RNA sequence: AGUGAACCAGUACCGUGAGGGAAAGGUGAAAAGCACCCCGGAAGGGGAGUGAAAUAGAUCCUGAAACCGUGUGCCUACAACAAGUCAAAGCUCGUUAAUGAGUGAUGGCGUGCCUUUUGUAGAAUGAACCGGCGAGUUACGAUUGCAUGCGAGGUUAAGUCG
RNA sequence: AUCCGGGAGUCAGACUGCGAGUGAUAAGAUCCGUAGUCGAAAGGGAAACAGCCCAGACCACCAGCUAAGGUCCCAAAAUAU
RNA sequence: GGUGUAGUGGUAGGAGAGCGUUCUAAGGGCGUUGAAGGUCGAUCGUGAGGACGGCUGGAGCGCUUAGAAGUGAGAAUGCCG
């Protein structure tokens, strides 16, 4: 059973009892979500509709908010006596899946 | 005011500057003086007016 | 009142060395040899980050070519169909059917050859 | 501002009407701040010294030639980057100690004082009188009026025994009351004063 | 570092001479400084003993790096490599527990660092490597900004007691 | 933009359109005027390439649309009409 | 504090704000039930950098607030080993 939604600014692919991150959601954890856009819903039978499929919906629970491994940044030129640097860790919420259109 | 307290006025004590410390603090390596010439040297210049 | 330069260098450079770990030779072990390499990789490291989005692009655009003329088509013709019909599908789902799910991958080709049928 | 008043151990034996411009005037921070930098660098003695180029027991030949000899052309074997060598820009013999103002002086004195008296840390007594110096007497005494913390005991003046008797004791500093300074008051946690020794120090400060 | 010199130093050493001139501190609380045995010409070592500790044994506190070895998990004899970086199968492990650690066949991309230059991978300049040391300071004046005290006023110098 | 005050650095430039002199209407030559890039600018194209064509990098993504230049294989896209 | 909009290549050079070393004062602490130093780790922060744990080691050392400086090293055909 497949479905694909747009999340974040990209798309996955989903299924029923599988776990997925994603960017960062403004809901705390052990609370519920609904991805509203879905693409196509694969699985037996595709449903390959334009944009969204008509009145499919995905159900989750977030589980964590977390932080991904550290990128350091580092930039210099050649012969000319100057660098610069920096460092960044990017936010992520993990999600389980439930309950693929019914 | 106890001795372990101390706090000057705001605005009132400054801290240095410190040349030929490094590239990225502004001042290394020449320390603000320029490439080359009479004016680049220790003791260089020359006299008012 | 006299200030030693004690033990500030030493924490500074094996900061470094740890950094080379795995490299060739003398460029593991001696200070100066690892300072260069390890800025190269900073280089490096920063380009390749870019440079990666363009490469997984290349690959699923190439599956999709090989699938497709399986399917009587071809990619720019492909792609033209399924925007004159309203689909939204990546290049990386479209690969990845192309690679898991025929039927799916044909299913939208089928949409694909009737939208620029008209 | 009123204080109570205290004998060798007893009671509230009424109180002191100080005066209002040395004990109640709102003190002023920035003031004491600069009093007490002004008083600690004040103490030093900046007695350091180090051997620049010159000075170092050394050498005016030049210790090779300037060319051919495939090396680095060097001035003297006591050049700041030869081992031995000497000392560029080192310590030199300075002073350290400067003046404020007087009337700058005179208001961080009385702002500490006055600091004092706002919080009940002043304490005075009529009179501290020993036959004998005694330690042992000037602890009872000093327990006598529950003072647990550093005290600056400020006495008047040809009052020997009891200056004899406070020495000593690790909590305690004996001034006599004309011979405060800012740095004594700030670092004590209270004052144990005189009557009369507050009378002359209000002739002082005036 | 501090005197050239913390130690038998103006010494050893260098020069006909006048003169130039170093290196080199640390067992343990206490020598209790290893009786006796075994291999060996000896040196050195292994037991046994001293001692809180000997991997504190006189080259004796701590004991970093260059540099030299021994043992092993993974790779390597059709391959043109500024030596890494991004992608990645197989094998081997199992951590400050989290989108784990080591190695890595194979594929894309990619001409060190510093100085001086209109311009450098430069066949322009410097560096064998590792460690230590090694460069805008202070006195007295002049000016501006900030800060505090007094305000048509502000402030004392030498000196005296302390 | 102008006015007062604290602190500077620069006084060796180079190539490419365009318009003139010196030269032989030679030079990656030399000396002026006018615009850009380089200097002090990474990224795509031009095989490789300071200065030409496109475009100005705060950072993360295994998302999308285009520029100059391209679509038989190396090497992404038409063996298009 | 919210929300919008705009910005964030850089040599010479100007301006701002910080990290770390040694020493002084005041305060509150740790230590033979093991300080400093050394070695290893898969840890944290936007950077200089900060912790915690093992092993080694044997007697001293952090933290807060203010002060003072012989205060930071990769290069000089540098000096000593």
């Amino acid at each position: 059973m497949y479905a694909i939604i747009k999340t974040g600014g990209k798309q996955v692919k989903v299924e029923v009892g599988q776990a997925i991150y994603v960017e960062k959601l403004n809901v705390e954890a052990g609370e519920k979500v609904v991805f509203d856009e879905v693409i196509l819903v694969g699985g037996e039978s595709t449903k390959v509709g334009a944009p969204t499929v008509a009145g499919a919906t995905v159900e989750g629970t977030v589980e964590k908010h977390g932080k991904q491994k550290k990128v350091v940044t580092f930039q210099y030129k050649p012969k000319k006596h100057s660098h610069r640097k920096q460092g960044h860790r990017q936010p992520y919420t993990k999600v389980m899946i439930e309950a693929i259109n019914a | 005011m106890k001795l372990h307290e101390l706090k000057p006025a705001e605005g009132s004590r400054q801290v240095r500057n410190r040349v030929g410390r490094g590239t990225s603090s502004g001042n290394g390596k020449t320390a603000g003086r320029g490439q080359k010439g009479q004016k680049a040297r220790s003791g260089g210049g020359v006299r008012l007016g | 009142a006299r200030v030693k330069g004690g033990t500030v260098t030493r924490k500074r450079r094996k900061k470094v060395l740890k950094l080379a770990k795995g490299y060739y030779g003398s460029k593991h072990t001696l200070f100066k040899s690892a300072k260069e390499q390890v800025m190269n990789s900073y280089y490096y490291a920063f380009r390749d980050r870019r440079q990666k989005k363009r490469d997984f692009r290349k690959l699923w655009i190439a599956r999709i070519n090989a699938a497709a003329r399986m399917n009587g088509l071809s990619y720019s013709k492909l792609m033209h169909g399924l925007k004159l019909a309203e689909i939204d599908i990546n290049r990386k789902m479209l690969a990845d059917l192309a690679v898991n799910d025929a039927a799916a991958f044909t299913a939208l080709a089928e949409q694909a050859k009737d939208a620029l049928s008209k | 501002p009123n204080v109570a008043l205290f004998k060798q151990d007893g009671t509230q034996n009424g109180e002191i009407t100080l005066n209002e411009e040395i004990f109640g005037i709102e003190p002023n921070e920035s003031v004491v701040y600069d009093a007490i930098i002004m008083q600690r660098a004040s103490l030093r003695q900046g007695t350091h010294a180090v051997k620049n180029r010159s000075a170092v027991r050394g050498g005016g030949r030049k210790p090779w030639r300037q060319k051919g000899t495939g090396r680095a052309r060097q001035g003297s074997i006591r050049s700041p980057q030869w081992r031995g060598g000497g000392v560029v820009f080192g310590p030199t013999p300075r002073s350290y100690s400067y003046k404020l103002p007087k009337k700058v002086r005179r208001l961080a004195m009385k702002s500490v004082l006055s600091d004092k008296v706002a919080e009940n840390n002043l304490v005075a007594v009529e009179g501290l009188s020993f036959d004998a110096p005694k330690t042992k007497e000037f602890k009872q005494v000093l327990a006598n009026l529950s003072i647990d913390t550093k005290v600056l005991v400020v006495l008047e003046n040809g009052n020997d025994f009891a200056a004899l008797s406070a020495r000593n004791l690790p909590n305690v500093s004996v001034v006599t009351s004309d011979n405060v300074s800012v740095l004594d008051v700030v670092s004590a946690n209270k004052v144990l004063a005189t009557q009369t020794a507050l009378t002359q120090i209000e002739e002082v400060l005036a």
